[PDB]
């Protein structure tokens, strides 16, 4: 696709090292999900590869603490 | 939102599996629109394999890195006996035979999901058959959004 | 890209040997040919490169004559 | 709907910051169309001297070369610089009057690849790529928001 190749790393970093092991994985969850990646992104934006991978991984760290979500 | 396509999702999932014979037959859709992020069961017919049955069929992570992601990509069919991207879980679904797939893509001319049969028996139709069933109901979901 | 990748043969065929050669190009222009070209596909998609290289240059060729475009 | 034109207020603004503090002769806001698919890509603001081979012309609607080093460049994550290569400038023919370009991509809401800032001299010094980067990238972030 034409995806912001820096959006794109912190979201499948977020995908796969945190939202994969959601136990309740559902439409609205997703969406909550991106809606919450999509919003931290924007309003800073991690500026490489190396720091989209590991910026994505601990901000949906914390987002499954906030909403206080069930995972493994 | 505007639902109307799930209308059509369901009547076309409803010739492709009768025609084809299946046993299990769904329709899956991508989100966010463009990304593919996820992926969900908008309509099945047929019997819901075991790995996925009384468990949510949707906001499914894609992985765009299987076979049938790329595949599609290049505008060709997508079949196997053991790799089924899609589909809701992680365990393996052995009990399935066969899976013959097909993307469709919306009125933006982009990839938005696939219309896919199932087999648990190993005994299937032509493939040929399959394409022909699975292209016509494709075209009718790209011309329905 | 994730575009549907016979249609993205299909419209890059009309722009390379016809849309390019279009002596007013303009947001409207531009718009009415996508606009053709997406209609025409959706309705009788092609199935191969090779047609859709074929059709959507004949396709464009015959838009440029219907609307009356000026080539060169 | 007027969504663009909301848009281009902002981009009218960016502009003018990049353009003066970067010291460029020519700058201009580029913004793909159809969303999403990119066939076709236009000026929506300019700042500065056209150059020769677009002036008195159409600056809208000219058509997207894929191919080109700086659209894939953009796509995997970098700034895009060349003394020749100007993908996007809306004509067929070389500029040999240009010295210089420098780009960053911006996207928009849905972090699709949306169009590009760009800076263009016609004297041969210009001032580092450094101080350039971090003034194209600034103006990017408030584009993208922008939708």
């Amino acid at each position: 696709m034409n995806v912001d190749p820096h959006f794109d790393k912190f979201m499948e970093s977020g995908i796969r090292h945190v939202y994969m092991l959601f136990e309740n994985k559902s439409v609205e969850s997703s969406e909550q999900f991106y809606s919450f990646m999509r919003t931290t992104y924007k309003n800073d934006p991690c500026s490489s590869d190396f720091e989209c991978i590991e910026r994505g991984a601990e901000m949906a760290q914390s987002y499954a603490r906030i909403m206080n979500i069930k995972l493994e | 939102r505007t639902a109307r396509f799930e209308s059509v999702a369901l009547e076309q999932l409803q010739i492709v599996h009768i025609s084809s014979e299946a046993d299990f037959s769904a329709v899956y859709s991508f989100r966010p629109k463009n990304l593919n992020y996820f992926v969900d069961i908008i309509a099945y017919e047929g019997k819901l394999p075991s790995t996925i049955s009384e468990k949510s069929l949707g906001g499914y992570p894609v992985d765009k890195t299987m076979d049938e992601y790329t595949v599609h990509l290049n505008g060709r069919h997508y079949y196997s006996n053991s790799k089924f991207a899609f589909l809701p879980t992680k365990k393996p679904t052995p009990e399935i035979n066969y899976m013959y797939s097909c993307p469709y893509f919306n009125l933006d001319n982009i990839y938005a999901g696939t219309i896919t049969m199932y087999w648990y028996r190993n005994d299937h139709i032509s493939n040929d058959r399959l394409e022909s069933i699975c292209a016509q109901a494709a075209r009718i979901l790209g011309r329905a959004k």
